[PDB]
């Protein structure tokens, strides 16, 4: 059941925008709402507007009066002497709940006129008519205009809704909740070489009696919320999808080859999604924008979905099919459980995000491997855990704080740290797979299908919510629909890992008892750290012993410590038979490194990842090996690979290389097993027999068989040893020698694979295998032996970076003449510049960095030079670059890159709070507590991102570096 | 841009009872059998109520019930529309497992006593195997229950002839062959309860032929035997202590003793050993109180401890047991721990069974005989 | 506590059986007035009355096992109840030799082992009662007397 906060229920709403202006940077329009009052006595009618110039409001063609204030504006008074951080988060989350349309609240306090009380006491009908301006919008809808002389068109300019959760308020007035469905009426007059793409479908596009604008009419007759509404007005290339044809793809002029390209695959995952689910795709339409300074990679709106056009890439482009193909996953995931079933409340946005995330990871499952779909899980569980053990805890379905340990409050999205957001989205979508776990995936799909339907009978009623809130889902609602097709309750599952915000932590080591043949593991919890909890529930165990795999259920209640598990035969190392495997197929293994009292050949605790946790098992370093090598899960490959780091015996070399040489190995191992490698190989020096690691297993996998230090000609297509031939120089270039510097056998063997590199002959480009080339020249640098501190000059220069310095010289200077597919070889050069200045080789000098950050350049390069240019002001305490710095957030054009400063800014902060350093003033302080309060008021990602580097420069105390 | 995962290197190639059977509630599943229970076990006698409406002895109408049966239908398609449409779990009281709505069908079994056998509750699936014909074929003979599935590998000890559909019953507990016959002209059914006597007609009864057993019987005094009565009784001390009202969570010891009456000292005392502790003096006196310490399991760790199957293995056994024990080595090959033994050995390819022989069922030609013999 | 129910057949005159069949799938509850059973205390023996006309009953024992088994969509099958008698209208005499369906005729004699059924043993429990009497015993091998 939903009862709305607002005390009326809206109808219908037209936007109407008129005269689009690009060159002052401005748009007129009116907005005509059609409410419902639920309570007589209305009196005030509470929206919500940002940034809006509100001319006039009538009130059923009466002139009514309405009062603005926005608090979120300046959080705290100017003249409030109040510098620590506790104080601001209170102050900004009541700010935001003061404007929060999902309690009564709103912005714009409409009077309703006198002689409509007797209309609206007796609930009738009201048509409220705003009509207002964006005079020079900051962070509302973003005006991206070049400096190309020319028409509007031909000089690319155009307009696309940006921002994060409830954010159509900057753009015009609403009631911008997820809550307040309302079909919708969209007209926007632009010009006549221009297209305006919107939610709903097209029924019309007249022309203007000039003939120099035209007028698109878009209606949406599916209730959406005004925080699903957006535009894009530009010149756009227009492609009909050849294979569905509802489907329209829209890019910026001369990018049509790689839209063709790019969004070819599409209708699989149109067909993925409509057969695992079983209701059709519910718009009648679907567009792609694809524009440039996007505010996120991936945003989906009803019916809609923006994309950054970096995505876009050619046929001949490889290592950004994957990720481009995903993004499009994930926005038609979206699109089903994010825009057409919507939130009840701020809570319950767990259902959705998780639902989501987990018909994507389906998706990827179905799409990349099932192994793919195990190394993503378990980079995001590791991902989970690693937060959740940094600060505190996700905490999923809060009820209102309920999370005190974090510095922000969790009660909107808009007060929550950027990171916060993402690893909700996150926990959701491992929480999905744990409910799968529990309830099987035909139940689940079962569970979504039935909440699909009940939208569907919902979305095509008249009634104004009689029936249009069974398209809002809820907590009770979903678990109360998870129990009617299963009849199976997960309230414990919901109760520990929704309700309670934190991972458990496993510490366990076993011992073989050989006398009663039983195997004694030792499973004890730190539950005492601040982000951990304590699982009471079961826990599976796999062991392989020589008679085969065989699971166990172990019940770990709260005074546990022990548990005596049962143990197999040792008859097969009697006869020389095969040992059987996890799955159904059987190895010869070598037993010599065996015990030989012991069956047991390695044990994993939770395989099947049921938990949110983290193991740290102590086997022997034997049992990793086979574990290593004959395992049929790629989790324990990854695993058994980061345990091997410890033990750097010859056995463990040996199973690395083993696993190295294997095709019909996953690659992503493989890959792992480079660096693993190469860290047991440098802390083995002074035993290593041989030639450096590697370097014969390259000379074998991807050199000539008559010349062994020519490498072959690229041939990439065969994209598993193209990632393995890029990434083994990479981990090559950490060997360490006696002295720790890098041996002149590897740094001379990757520049002879940079000279003789030739790639006339594969269809694919060399871009990311060039600029991998470049990240393993980079690699290689030790640190100078400066002497009396000797400025770093030419002539002092090590005979070994003269030519590494040459290289990227070289490089860097081809990418001015021949660029790359997204400048990766800039991007990559940079970086290797920073580090040669890192260490005492090139001086300290933040101007070229400087230069490429400028706004003309391609959005990676930007980051990649400001990414050097903090690293620079972290490390030289530079005053004038944390300035610089500050200044660029405060001022760029491109807000994506203003929150990528911030971000950087927090990641590799110039000081932390322990420390003293010269940049600890008053002025610094003043600064940024300004840039909290004033300043970052138009985007709620820089607000946020402003919070998270106040934190973690002076902390959530008052800062100590004043008076 | 490829799959790139080496799959074929790493991974090279259901029932769901009712929620009075998943928690093995006593009247369906008993704690103790007698002698004279054993004897009649699932043969159940037409026993005298002594209070109620049939207790007083003279006519008593029978009752139709058509209305209670389509109301109760169109109830149910009511609930499964509102719940989204798809297919719905409705077995979740012991008022579902009544005869008095649903479509019914018969099923009679052809040996006197099978080696496993369903209890009340239990849920089984009707699967018809059809071997399609050499090349075209029409498509499977459409049939009234169940769903079709096209079996290369016949599941039974034969072979499908090409074009041949069979029906049969498949659950955990053993599969068989079934086939369908129409019911006779004159019999109906008589569901009496305490209240009065309901009729309904029936028109389908299928006739089971012989089981093949997917789940071991164990013996007698042996491992897994005690296993599951230690397991049982435990979980039927949960049970109490869930069911009790007083926090510290307290039980009698009789009840116990009521439902185990044959488990002696210790045994029966060794599960109350642990969880709980007996208060003697001042309050909760003469009562096992839950331990403060103690966790009591959850629901799903009860259900994870007793399968319904086990208990129809262990029914299996303490019947057959009763069975050899009463008439006084031909017999002992005939009892259900080594006929599913044989059988079962043979599903993996130890060992052979010699078809015909003396643990035969029918006691002529027909049917198998489930006994070991050398694959040599 | 839950009881399990007890189903068993019953078995009419086939014009009886005509018209007790139409009153059931008519549905209304003029059937409850019309039949009744009243089963006597012998255990064996009943009236069934078709339309307030007497039918004289007996209650046996079926050779076979049959079992009820309720669905809802019929891919899975409950099982409710076993059945193992019948009430036939028109001890040794009450075993029925036939089984319900056609293929099972004269089960007993023909399609089933003979192990054996059951008697014996309640003759023996007497047996050792009258022997509880005893301070002189006299048994012996015995021929054809």
């Amino acid at each position: 059941g939903f009862e709305s906060p607002r005390p009326y229920k809206l109808t219908h709403q037209v936007v109407c925008i008129n005269n689009i202006n690009f060159q002052r940077k401005s748009v007129v329009g009116f907005v005509e709402l059609t409410i419902f009052p639920t309570v007589a006595n209305l009196n005030r009618i509470k929206l919500n507007s940002k940034q809006c110039r509100i001319y006039r409001v009538r009130i059923n063609d009466l002139e009514a009066a309405f009062i603005y204030n926005d608090p979120t504006l300046e959080v705290c008074h100017s003249e409030s002497k109040q510098r620590n951080l506790n104080y601001f988060s209170n102050a900004y989350a009541a700010a935001v709940s003061a404007v929060d349309p999902d309690a009564g609240n709103g912005e714009l306090c409409i009077k309703v006129p006198s002689e409509l009380w007797k209309h609206v006491d007796e609930l009738k009908v009201l048509k409220i008519h705003i009509n207002f301006s964006l005079d020079q919008p900051k962070g509302g809808l973003h005006f991206v205009v070049p400096s190309v002389e020319g028409s509007m068109a031909e000089r690319g300019a155009h307009v696309f809704s940006c921002g994060y959760q409830n954010s159509t308020r900057f753009w015009f007035p609403c009631v911008d909740s997820y809550s307040e469905l309302c079909t919708w009426k969209l007209e926007f007059t632009v010009d006549a070489a221009m297209v305006a793409v919107s939610n709903g479908d097209l029924v019309e596009t007249v022309y203007t009696h000039d003939m120099r604008k035209k007028t698109f009419h878009y209606m949406l007759t599916i209730p959406t919320a005004a925080s699903n509404i957006s535009l894009a007005i530009g010149p756009f290339e227009i492609l009909v999808d050849p294979y569905m044809h509802e489907v329209t793809h829209f890019c910026l002029p001369q990018l049509l080859p790689l839209l063709k390209h790019t969004t070819s695959y599409l209708h699989e995952v149109f067909e993925f999604y409509e057969e695992i689910l079983t209701c059709r795709y519910p718009y009648s339409c679907f567009k792609t924008v694809f524009i440039d300074e996007a505010y996120v990679e991936v945003a989906a709106y009803a019916s809609m979905s923006i994309f950054s056009t970096n995505l876009l890439h050619s046929a001949m482009i490889i290592d950004e099919t994957p990720l481009t193909r995903r993004c499009l996953a994930q926005s038609l995931a979206q699109q089903f459980f994010g825009c057409f079933i919507s939130r009840m409340s701020w809570s319950d946005e767990w259902v959705l995000k998780g639902i989501s995330g987990y018909i994507y990871g389906l998706w990827m499952k179905k799409t990349f491997g099932v192994n793919e779909y195990r190394h993503w899980i378990k980079e995001e569980l590791d991902k989970i855990v690693a937060y959740e053990l940094k600060t505190g805890g996700v905490l999923l379905h809060p009820i209102f704080n309920p999370a005190s340990h974090l510095h922000f409050s969790i009660k909107h999205p808009h007060t929550l740290s950027w990171e916060y957001y993402s690893m909700f989205q996150c926990k959701a979508h491992l929480v999905m797979r744990l409910i799968e776990n529990r309830i099987s995936m035909e139940f689940m799909l079962q569970v979504f299908n039935k909440l699909l339907s009940l939208a569907s009978t919902a979305s095509s009623q008249k009634f104004q919510s009689h029936m249009w809130s069974q398209m809002l889902v809820s907590t009770s609602g979903f678990l109360k629909s998870i129990s009617n097709v299963s009849g199976k309750d997960i309230q414990p599952l919901i109760k520990q890992w929704v309700d309670q915000s934190g991972v458990v932590k496993f510490y366990g080591s076993f011992a073989f008892n050989r006398k009663r043949n039983v195997l004694e593991l030792e499973i004890k919890q730190d539950y005492t750290s601040p982000g951990t909890q304590k699982y009471v529930g079961p826990l599976k165990v796999t062991v392989q012993e020589l008679d085969g795999s065989f699971n166990h259920t172990l019940q770990i209640e709260e005074n546990s410590l022990k548990h005596d598990i049962p143990c197999h035969s040792k008859s097969r190392r009697n006869k020389k038979k095969k040992i059987p495997l996890m799955n159904g197929e059987e190895v010869d293994m070598d037993l010599s490194a065996m015990d030989a009292d012991s069956p047991l050949l390695w044990i994993r605790i939770d395989p099947d990842m049921s938990v949110l946790r983290k193991v740290e098992f102590e086997q022997a370093d034997f049992m990793w090996q086979y574990q290593l090598r004959y395992e049929r899960d790629v989790v324990a490959q990854q695993e058994s690979i980061l345990a091997l780091e410890k033990f750097p015996t010859p056995a463990s070399r040996l199973a690395l290389t083993d696993i190295l040489e294997q095709e019909q190995c996953f690659y992503r191992v493989r890959m792992s097993a480079c660096f693993c490698l190469a860290k047991i190989a440098n802390s083995m020096v002074s035993t290593w027999t041989g030639p450096p690691a590697m370097k014969s297993l390259f000379t074998r996998m991807f050199c000539c068989k008559s010349c062994p230090n020519i490498v072959k000609t690229n041939n990439f297509m065969s994209f598993q040893s193209y990632f393995l031939q890029k990434t083994m120089p990479v981990a090559m270039a950490l060997l360490r020698d006696v002295h720790n510097l890098c041996p002149k056998e590897v740094l001379t063997f990757i520049l002879d694979l940079i000279k003789y590199n030739d790639n006339r002959k594969n269809k694919f480009s060399d871009n990311y295998y060039r600029a991998e080339m470049i990240d393993a020249l980079a690699n290689s640098v030790t640190p100078a032996v400066s002497v009396n501190n000797e400025v770093r000059t030419l002539d002092n220069l090590n005979p070994d970076v003269r030519l590494i310095l040459e290289e990227i010289t070289r490089f860097l200077n081809m990418e001015k003449l021949l660029p790359s597919y997204r400048h990766t070889i800039t991007v990559s050069c940079l970086r290797a510049i920073r580090v040669l200045q890192k260490n005492g080789h090139v001086p300290s000098d933040p101007a070229l960095f400087k230069s490429y950050a400028e706004y003309g350049h391609f959005v990676d390069i930007r980051i990649a030079a400001l990414e050097a240019v903090v690293d620079y002001t972290k490390v030289d305490r530079s005053y004038e670059e944390l300035q610089w710095l500050l200044n660029m957030i405060q001022n760029d054009p491109v807000p994506y890159v203003r929150h990528k400063i911030l971000n950087m800014l927090t990641k590799n902060p110039p000081f932390t709070k322990n420390m003293e350093s010269p940049l600890c003033n008053e002025a610094l302080v003043d600064q940024l507590w300004k840039l909290m309060n004033s300043g970052t008021s138009h985007d709620w990602r820089l607000r946020c991102g402003a919070v998270d580097l106040y934190f973690t420069l002076f902390g959530l105390s008052r800062p100590s570096c004043l008076p | 841009p490829w799959n790139l995962s080496n799959d074929e290197y790493y991974y090279p190639k259901i029932i769901q009872h009712s929620i009075p059977a998943v928690e093995l509630r006593q009247p369906f599943f008993p704690t103790h059998m007698g002698p004279i229970k054993l004897r009649q076990f699932h043969r159940p006698p037409l026993k005298k109520y002594s209070f109620g409406a049939l207790s007083q002895p003279g006519p008593h109408s029978v009752q139709p019930l058509l209305k209670h049966i389509k109301k109760k239908a169109k109830m149910r398609e009511q609930e499964r529309q509102a719940s989204g449409g798809g297919e719905m779990f409705f077995m979740r009281t012991p008022q579902d497992l009544t005869g008095k709505d649903g479509d019914l069908i018969l099923a009679e079994y052809s040996e006197e006593n099978g080696p496993l056998m369903m209890q009340v509750g239990m849920a089984t699936k009707i699967k018809n195997y059809y071997k399609r014909k050499p090349g075209k074929d029409p498509g499977a003979p459409d049939c009234k229950y169940g769903e079709t599935v096209y079996c290369h590998t016949s599941p039974f000890l034969g072979s499908l002839h090409p074009g041949q559909l069979l029906q049969a019953f498949e659950n955990n507990l053993f599969r068989a062959p079934i086939y369908l016959h129409k019911m006779p002209e004159t019999d109906f059914l008589i569901i009496r309860t305490r209240q009065g006597y309901y009729i309904r007609e029936l028109v389908d009864i299928f006739v089971v032929g012989q089981q093949c057993p997917l789940f071991e019987v164990p013996g007698p005094n042996s491992k897994r035997a005690n296993t599951h009565i230690r397991d049982f009784l435990q979980v039927f001390i949960y049970r109490l202590f869930w069911k009790s009202k007083d926090r510290p969570r307290r039980i009698r010891m009789e009840d116990i003793k009521k439902a185990f009456p044959s488990h002696s000292e210790s045994s029966i005392r060794k599960r109350l050993k642990l969880c709980a502790d007996f208060k003697r003096t001042g309050m909760d006196s003469n009562w096992w109180v839950l331990k403060s310490d103690f966790r009591l399991p959850t629901e799903e760790e009860i259900r994870a401890m007793v399968s319904p199957e086990q208990c129809c293995a262990y029914y299996s056994m303490i019947a057959a047991e009763q069975r050899l024990k009463d008439a006084g080595d031909d017999e002992v090959r005939t009892a259900p721990w080594n006929t599913t033994r044989a059988f079962i050995a043979a599903m993996k390819g130890k060992c052979l069974l010699e078809v015909t022989g003396v643990a035969d069922p029918t006691g002529c030609g027909e049917g198998f005989s489930y006994v070991k013999i050398p694959n040599k | 506590p839950h009881e399990l129910e007890s189903q068993f057949i019953l078995r009419l005159p086939p014009e009886y059986a005509s018209t007790v069949r139409r009153a059931v799938q008519s549905g209304h509850v003029n059937l409850k007035d019309r039949l009744t059973i009243e089963l006597h205390p012998d255990g064996r023996h009943g009236i069934v009355r078709v339309d307030r006309v007497p039918l004289a009953s007996k209650l046996v024992d079926l050779p076979c096992v049959m079992e009820s088994l309720k669905t809802i969509d019929k891919k899975t099958f409950y099982k409710t109840a076993d059945i193992c008698q019948m009430l036939v209208s028109t001890e040794k005499k009450f075993i029925w030799n036939h089984g319900i369906t056609l293929p099972l005729k004269n089960v007993r004699k023909r399609r089933f082992r003979k192990t054996a059924k059951k008697d014996v043993e309640k003759e023996v429990k007497r047996l050792l009662s009258t022997d509880a009497e005893a301070v002189s015993t006299r048994w012996e091998i015995i021929a054809e007397d």
